[PDB]
């Protein structure tokens, strides 16, 4: 019969500061050898300095997003008080644990800022589960990019001589550099790159285009 | 669910003054031409147009629910409210639920229209993936025709040079020649900003050298 | 693995029951026994699926004690066996999988003891002795040969001893020997093993 | 092997003039491993009416108890006896319900009505269709062979003493047919003045 | 004669009756001060062969919200089971703290089920006959609410409810101040509690509790109560 | 992943490892594979990451009801029994979940082994893992009820190190706990790579 | 007589065909607080009085944020109002999920009405005895409606609930023409004056009881609470 | 009585020991107030004396009454001619 | 479908004319060389103006036909005068759709009313409802397609149409299939409903085969 599983995911990269975060993503979305669309990110601004991205399938991605947004509205109505990141982190999991019967899935990540004046990023598995991050790349191209990303951004491996502390500017240079490189190693990366930069002033977006061939 | 009597190749585009849509008129049952000269055109309201491809039985079923939408409420039910961005969402939800039962439909539909200032052209599939793009083609047309259309519609100033019908007319001739699971007749419909217009029964035009090189009959 | 032997002397019943306590693919501990004492008049041994055994046993214990208090009487162990059999008979048909083998060892106050063997097709029988599992193969020839209807008490203890020496000898399994129980109308005692 | 065969078993009934006879096997093992050479698969409901059941043992116990419930209550309400025919019907109705499920049983009814003084036998099928037997009745897995023997051995007129020889030899032939070693058999010899029960002597392993 | 009636006055009958039932119970006192909430109660006694040691009527809902209840005591036992669970459910879902007020709302929804009519979905024929003084501490600091048997909640800083309430509340005013010491308060509370009594002042019929941020919800022990007696 | 627990003179030593995930070599750890049921009780992840997370949390709520209503501490034996029933419902819907629930109660030091069939057996040494077998050889040599605290931390520690060669989803770091009658005290987390 | 008869039948009909139940319901609206509603039809304001039972209390709210473009004031008992409010929020949520449209508040109000009306049309349901002034900023502007527990839905350009509603009405009619399609400031002053008419008027104006709530062209739901009204005083 | 006899057994399985007396009492009490507060039911209206021990030698006397409440006493007398 | 399957040629058409519609169809159903059913009707009155041709599996079609009759019977007594067009078509569709893929019906519903004239609707297996100028159905269509393409007749006479259907059906059965026997026909007009029957020996040696209908 008809499929109960179709791929569509891209590639994303979430980078955590200690007072900022950026979540960057390709616009190219593909499956296999035919191209679904040459545009659209899977990173979205949930608001209030929470940025979210759901990689796996477009059909699932829109639906989760819409649905979360009502639970936040309802909550505030129920008495003035808002979900923290952590709250949201539990909320996604329950949904997934339900969906363990459902045959379509997604690999979700949430990022934002705490009131500890630093980033928190939590990442979920497609069955439920959560873990604390420092940095996460998600999607297809992730597996290849990440050790190198971990080392260049991090310096927390047992295979580097020194540390340096993050800078925003420096984080931006690294991010573009990884993506431009990713593109001639995948057909799931390409076209353009959408950067969500998260600060305590508010949420800014930057776009730069990449190669295609 | 499973194909029965099916239709393929529904092409569409957006242009300055409107959106243009074209579709052949065929109901094939594998390869037997059960129906020749069959519509695929549902006017929605008068200011939006749905072109549908996929199972023809399923199409009929969907037309009625759409029909209920405007014969209800104090004022018309697709009057003051219900914009094309809304009509697109409403449709997507309906595929989504079927797929969740895994008792699915089998159509790919284009909802085309005008909003009030902006062109609306939005896609829905059996997969249920929803997008807006300036150019769409279904079926065989999705693979073959859409790169020919894309040269014109990925270059935005060149769009602005002309009313689109000619690109459409041309593509459809190449399409009829290469594929004989397609029929010589087609209908073309244009939704302008305030009006809607259907040009009825046309047949493909006979090219110069291309006619010698390749014919449309088996 | 799974094994249970029994013999009914006309004055007591000795049963051999399984032991484990750290059994996965290794031996490092064995102390726990898949038996529950149904009361002090009836004792029950069981083998089958490991989760299902505890789930089944507890329901039957719970009910039997209610009837005891409500009537202020005690059911015969024979009476108990058909009851247990009737429950297991339902289950088999249903979607839930209880298909475990049970041994109800019982002492009748003024009718003398009785030993019941339950299969996973659901079948209840009384035997002066029987056995089941891997143990049975080796033991039953001895039991047939050495036992003679209404043998002494002293003779049983020797006969059980022989089994352990056969099990050692021929060599089977990977954990050593059995746990033996004595059921009497003085309650339940224990026959130590090497 | 089958859903009725794990402990095998066969059952025979033969009719005589002025008497009827039901013979059966006994044996219960667990699969192919013989534990005991006993297990009645025939029960009676009132002196003279005998019912022999041939499914799996598990099924048999449950069905015999069902027939008890029904019959007792029925008997009570009408306040007068049940007939042989009435038992036959009852079995059918029960047989019909079990047809979706894996309880498949073959019954056989035998008895001699002594408030009417006629002999009565029937066999019933495991899809629930009743088929009224005559002169001989078969049940068990061995049936094809058993049928062969019953068509041969019978003679139109029979005396309990002749009837006894006929069943005995039938039973003797029948135990050799078992691959499940179903050793031990009973006979009940019924008259409308007497019943004899005989356990018979046979091969032992 | 329905009790599904709205009433010609339009002021439902059953709610009014409840206040009377309450006038029959004890006296329960609350002062919330600048820092800390105190709740004091009379758990009473009558005979010498009774153990009120056993009895209580001030319970901790959780370690940061408490409640004192007053009225038809059996109903309040039902009332708490529902609340206590609901709070606990929020910890499973977000592992986080609930506001005193959120908890109080949840229970008020359940206050309306009386009737078998179609304004209320039936389960009950009548309401809970109790008022509760709901206390807690959170980031909105120590606060106090008065849960009104009229299925509604009003906010408070000082309140008495009980038989004596009409007098008590008057007495409560002079001693209240927007800023007063917590310890000072406990003595002030003790004075009103003394006045109402006809029966002996012992630590075996009155009970104090407070919540302070530095030590959670704490029930006050006998030895502690006896000391408070000595001061006044 | 190997986690192990053993009983001795006073208390239990509970040890497990963790590592960051990507399906390749790393040394950073991520999160815990021990669940804090209550400030008293520890339960180990030796089943699926989510199954444990959800179900252990649920058992934990029931403890918080039970303690508040009845006015007492909950028994570790009781807590195993409650878990087992629930585990049994989930049976016939696949999934994995196994744990060891460790405690030092009034009724004794107790370790219950729990699996994904819903079998529940009480014990005093358990090693669960892939590496469990290897760990076991090391445990067995050192096994005594006459063992002192310092030495025990080392018993466990070395046991893990042996596991690192054998399985690549062991190692990274080992977290150790010693459980007392006023809660657990962590012996702390020790990097596998050292000696 | 037969007062008890007319309570006992919720299916009541009398010789004069009156339905007493509605009557009772009206007395219950008059028992509530004082609230006014006003709109210019480019801005809408509502002055609402929030009162407190005693000295050591603090005022209870009667302005509810139903949505970030629609809202109400309640006048009558707090408990019933909560129940209605959940239904309406969820009705707004599915509009957002499915249709992604706000939806006319006019269309919304009418739907809620039916579902109540039908249980008065049969056994069970007592009156809900809260009246509402419902405001919202929709596509064709703000609009104002009065919902009654008689399910009497009316759009008005201003209205009032509370004992001595009529007083303030007469002033609203007088000042009606002055309201025009401008000035924020002016609407509030008239409201403060008007609100004085609703009260017995022996009670002097206070900043702790009053509360001012606005929605307008680029405005959504905002509340001025306590002292916060003094800037705009 | 029946409700209690099953209930002890429910507990016997979970707690693996018999519980306190007070706990048993609380269940019976709960049904009685439950029947007043719920529609379409009413309590039996009976009063009891509940007494026992647990593992401890402390003796327990608790009193149950159909006002839906329960309490401890040193001594108690109930019924005709109580004063 | 339930427990049949047809593997033989079917040949049915309704052809429209001025006065109304004329229906023709073969008789007998067959599964293989063994004769599943002998010479039978499927030209069914479910109304006096409204007839149908049944095709596919016998059991399914029979069930559908009575069910529509019940509904139209209730509808007729109270609204009064039934036209074929929207009203017959939908009731057959819903069932085909609902019962979905456990349903094998190929129906030509043809009717004559003075209300809009005669109509022809064709139920395919998907249950599309299509107004046709005239329609040919069955598996034997494949044999007739060529004839109709060749002849290019136009203009209708009751007599002219009778020959047209007679050669087409006759041929179709001849090459393949094991369906045959009698060809039965109904010309439906304001006169009433006229029944024609033609024997399987009187039905060969015809010609003519319209395709433009005007």
């Amino acid at each position: 019969r008809f499929s109960p599983y179709v791929f569509n995911g891209g590639t994303i990269l979430a980078i955590a500061g200690e007072d900022f975060a950026i979540v960057a993503s390709d616009t190219r979305l593909s499956e296999g050898f035919s191209i679904h669309t040459r545009d659209s990110p899977k990173c979205y601004k949930l608001t209030d300095k929470t940025v979210i991205g759901c990689s796996g399938f477009h059909g699932d991605c829109l639906t989760l997003t819409k649905i979360i947004e009502a639970r936040l509205k309802m909550y505030k109505h129920s008495n003035n008080k808002a979900m923290t990141t952590g709250a949201i982190a539990a909320m996604l999991s329950t949904i997934l644990y339900s969906r363990r019967f459902f045959p379509y899935y997604v690999y979700n990540i949430i990022g934002g800022l705490d009131e500890e004046g630093k980033g928190a990023v939590y990442s979920f598995d497609p069955v439920g589960s959560y873990q604390r991050d420092s940095f996460k790349a998600g999607g297809s191209a992730s597996a290849m990019l990440q050790p190198l990303l971990d080392n260049q951004v991090g310096f927390k491996n047992m295979q580097n001589v020194e540390h340096v502390p993050l800078s925003l500017d420096r984080a931006m240079r690294l991010v573009k550099d990884v993506f431009i490189s990713a593109a001639e190693r995948d057909v799931y990366t390409g076209d353009a790159l959408r950067i969500c930069i998260v600060t305590k002033e508010g949420i800014r977006e930057e776009t730069v285009s990449l190669r295609k061939d | 669910q499973n194909p029965m009597v099916t239709g393929t190749s529904v092409l569409g585009v957006k242009f300055e003054g409107g959106v243009v849509i074209a579709a052949d008129m065929l109901g094939s049952y594998g390869s037997l031409a059960r129906f020749r000269n069959i519509s695929r055109i549902m006017r929605v309201n008068n200011s939006t147009m749905l072109g549908a491809s996929g199972d023809y039985a399923d199409f009929q079923y969907l037309k009625q629910v759409l029909g209920q939408m405007v014969i209800d409420e104090e004022l018309l039910g697709d009057g003051h409210s219900y914009s094309p961005r809304a009509i697109h969402s409403w449709l997507t939800r309906a595929m989504y639920s079927r797929r969740s039962k895994m008792n699915p439909l089998w159509n790919t539909m284009v909802i085309g229209g005008y909003a009030d200032g902006e062109s609306f052209l939005g896609y829905v599939d059996m997969l249920g993936v929803a997008y807006e793009a300036p150019s769409l083609a279904t079926g065989y047309g999705a693979y073959l025709a859409q790169p020919l259309l894309r040269e014109v519609l990925e270059k935005q100033p060149v769009l602005s040079q002309t009313e689109a019908r000619d690109l459409v007319e041309r593509c459809m001739r190449v399409l009829y020649y290469r594929d004989a699971r397609s029929y010589n007749r087609f209908q073309i419909a244009t939704v302008t900003e305030k009006g809607v217009e259907i040009e009825g029964p046309l047949s493909t035009e006979t090219n110069w050298d291309i006619a010698h090189m390749i014919s449309g009959f088996e | 693995m799974e094994y249970l032997i029994g013999i009914q002397g006309p004055d007591y019943v000795l049963v051999a029951s399984d032991r484990v306590a750290a059994s996965n693919i290794v031996q490092m501990k064995d102390d726990h026994d898949k038996m529950f004492k149904m009361s002090e008049k009836i004792l029950l041994l069981c083998v089958g699926e490991a989760g299902d055994t505890v789930q089944f046993a507890e329901y039957i214990q719970k009910n039997v004690q209610l009837y005891k208090m409500r009537n202020g009487y005690e059911l015969s162990p024979t009476a108990a066996a058909n009851f247990t059999r009737r429950n297991l008979a339902d289950c088999l048909r249903s979607r839930t999988p209880y298909h475990v083998n049970l041994l109800l060892a019982g002492y009748d106050e003024h009718e003398g003891p009785a030993l019941y063997y339950m299969d996973y097709l659901a079948a209840l029988a009384k035997a002066p002795f029987a056995a089941h599992g891997y143990g049975a193969f080796l033991t039953l020839s001895i039991l047939d040969r050495y036992y003679t209807p209404t043998i002494s008490r002293e003779r049983a203890v020797e006969l059980l001893r022989k089994c352990l020496e056969e099990l050692q000898k021929r060599f089977i399994l990977n954990l050593p020997t059995f746990s033996v129980r004595i059921i009497d109308k003085n309650g339940i005692h224990d026959l130590d093993n090497i | 092997m089958s859903i009725m065969s794990y402990n095998g078993g066969a059952v025979m009934a033969m009719k005589g003039k002025n008497c009827v006879a039901i013979a059966a096997d006994r044996r219960f093992g667990i699969q192919a491993q013989m534990v005991t050479t006993d297990f009645q698969k025939i029960f009676p409901m009132g002196d003279r009416l005998y019912i022999g059941l041939a499914g799996l043992a598990t099924d048999v116990q449950t069905v015999a108890q069902r027939l008890k419930f029904r019959l007792n209550l029925y008997e009570l309400k009408e306040g007068r006896q049940i007939k042989p025919y009435t038992l036959m019907s009852m079995v059918a109705n029960l047989l019909y319900e079990k047809r979706f499920g894996p309880y498949y049983t073959e019954p056989v009814i035998a008895g001699l009505d002594p408030k009417t003084f006629k002999p009565f036998i029937c066999s019933l099928d495991l899809i629930g269709c009743p088929m009224v037997t005559d002169d001989f009745v078969v049940s068990g897995t061995c049936a094809e062979q058993m049928y062969g023997m019953c068509e041969s051995l019978w003679e139109p007129n029979m005396d309990p003493d002749h009837l006894f020889e006929t069943i005995s030899q039938a039973m003797l032939n029948a135990v050799d047919r078992d691959a499940v070693s179903g050793m031990g058999v009973i006979v009940h010899i019924i008259e409308k003045d007497k019943i004899t029960t005989r356990t018979l002597k046979a091969r032992m392993d | 004669r329905g009790v599904n009636t709205f009433s010609p006055e339009g002021r439902l009958f059953q709610v009014e009756y409840a206040i009377e039932a309450i006038k029959l119970g004890s006296t329960a006192i609350g002062i919330q001060t600048s820092e800390g909430v105190c709740l004091a109660v009379e758990k009473r006694i009558t005979s010498p062969l009774m153990e009120p040691s056993s009895i209580e009527k001030i319970v901790e809902i959780d370690a940061h919200i408490g409640c004192a209840m007053s009225g038809l005591i059996a109903d309040a036992k039902t009332l708490i089971d529902k609340a206590r669970v609901e709070t606990q459910n929020h910890w499973f879902t977000y592992n986080e703290t609930m506001t005193v007020e959120s908890v109080t709302q949840a229970v008020s929804n359940l206050a309306l089920q009386f009737g078998e009519e179609d304004a209320d979905p039936g389960a009950m024929s009548r309401p809970f006959g109790v008022a509760l003084l709901f206390g807690g501490v959170d980031e909105k600091g120590p606060q106090l609410f008065h849960m009104d048997p009229s299925g509604t909640f009003v906010q408070c800083d000082a309140r008495a409810i009980g038989s004596a309430s009409e007098g008590a509340q008057s007495s409560l005013q002079e001693v209240y101040h927007k800023s007063m010491t917590l310890k000072e308060a406990i003595k002030s509370s003790l004075i009103i509690l003394k006045q109402v009594m006809e029966e002996k002042l012992n630590a075996t019929n009155i009970e104090l509790a407070t919540v302070q941020p530095g030590q959670n919800f704490h029930m006050f022990t006998k030895e502690e109560l006896e000391e408070v007696i000595k001061d006044i | 992943t190997t986690t192990l627990a053993f009983k001795f003179r006073h208390g239990v030593i509970v040890a497990a490892d963790s590592r960051a995930t990507a399906g390749a070599y790393i040394a950073s750890q991520t999160v815990k594979k021990v669940i804090e049921i209550n400030p008293y009780l520890l339960g180990t992840m030796a089943g699926g990451a989510a199954d444990c997370s959800f179900w252990e949390r649920l058992l934990a709520r029931q403890c918080r009801i039970y303690e508040l209503r009845n006015k007492e501490r909950i028994s570790v034996a009781a807590a195993s029994k409650l878990l087992a029933n629930m585990v049994y419902q989930y049976k016939g819907m696949g999934l994995s979940m196994g744990t060891m629930i460790c405690g030092w109660d009034k009724r004794g030091p107790g370790l219950y082994y729990v699996d994904s069939e819903g079998n529940r057996i009480s014990g005093a040494t358990f090693s669960v893992g892939s590496g469990s077998v290897y760990a076991y050889g090391v445990m067995d040599r050192g096994y005594s009820y006459d063992l002192e605290v310092e030495q025990a931390y080392d018993l466990a520690r070395r046991a893990i190190y042996q596991a690192t060669y054998r399985d690549a989803y062991s190692g990274g770091a080992v977290n150790l706990y010693h459980v007392r009658e006023d809660g657990w005290i962590r012996v702390s987390s020790d990097n596998v790579a050292d000696l | 007589m037969f007062r008890n008869q007319y309570d006992n039948d919720v299916t009541v009909w009398s010789p004069q065909g009156r339905i007493h139940q509605i009557e009772y319901a009206m007395e219950a609206v008059k028992q509530g607080s004082a609230t006014v509603g006003l709109k210019s039809k480019t801005h809408a304001v509502l002055v609402a009085l929030k009162r407190a039972q005693s000295e050591l209390a603090a005022h209870q709210k009667k302005i509810l944020h139903v949505d970030n473009h629609i809202g109400i004031s309640i006048a009558g008992l707090t408990a019933d109002a909560r129940l209605l409010c959940n239904f309406m929020r969820q009705e707004c949520l599915d509009s957002r999920f499915v249709f992604d449209r706000p939806l006319p508040v006019s269309r919304l109000v009418s739907l809620i009405g039916s579902k109540t009306q039908i249980p008065t049309q049969r056994y069970g349901r007592r009156p809900y005895g809260v009246g509402l002034l419902i405001a919202g900023y929709d596509d064709m502007g703000p609009h104002i409606f009065q919902t009654c527990p008689s399910a009497n839905y009316f759009d008005c350009r201003a209205m009032s609930i509370g004992a001595r509603s009529q007083s303030a009405r007469t002033y609203l009619e007088r000042h009606m023409s002055e309201f025009m399609e401008c000035n924020l400031n002016e609407l509030v002053k008239h409201g403060l004056r008007a609100l004085r008419e609703t009260l017995p008027a022996e009670q002097d104006l206070t900043t702790k009881n009053v509360s001012i709530g606005i929605v307008g062209k680029d405005l959504e739901f905002t509340i001025y609470d306590d002292d916060d009204v003094s800037p705009f005083l | 009585i029946n409700r209690a006899r099953v209930e002890c057994q429910s507990h016997r399985l979970t707690v693996e020991d018999p519980v306190t007396v007070e706990y048993i009492t609380r269940y019976i009490a709960s049904l009685k107030q439950r029947y007043t507060q719920s529609n379409g039911r009413r309590p039996f209206g009976i009063s009891a004396l509940i007494v026992g021990f647990d593992f401890d030698g402390t003796p327990r006397l608790y009193q149950t009454d159909p006002s839906g409440t329960y309490h401890a006493w040193k001594a108690n007398a109930i019924g005709r001619g109580a004063k | 479908w339930e427990s049949r399957e047809v593997s033989t040629g079917t040949t049915i058409m309704a052809v429209q004319f001025d006065g109304g519609v004329v229906l023709g169809a073969d008789s007998r159903t067959t599964t293989g060389s063994y004769i599943a059913n002998r010479v039978t009707d499927k030209l069914t009155p479910i109304h006096d103006r409204i007839f149908c041709c049944r095709s596919g599996s016998a059991a399914d079609t029979q069930a559908v036909a009575d069910a529509v009759t019940y509904q139209l019977g209730f509808h007729s007594i109270e609204l009064n005068e039934p036209p074929l067009v929207h009203t017959a078509a939908s009731l057959f569709k819903e069932m085909c759709y609902r019962y979905r893929e456990d349903l094998m019906a190929g129906i030509i519903i043809a009717g004559w009313d003075p209300q809009e004239g005669g109509q022809v609707y064709s139920v395919p297996m998907g249950g599309m409802m299509v107004r046709q100028s005239f329609a040919i159905g069955g598996s034997g269509s494949s044999y007739i397609y060529g004839y109709v393409d060749a002849t290019y007749r136009e203009g209708m006479t009751k007599e002219e149409c009778l020959q047209f259907t007679a050669n087409a059906l006759a041929l179709a059965m001849e090459r393949d299939g094991s369906s045959g026997g009698v060809i039965r026909l109904a010309a439906i007009a304001e006169s009433g409903v006229e029944r024609q029957v033609l024997l399987g020996d009187q039905i060969p040696k015809f010609a003519v085969a319209t395709l433009p209908p005007a």
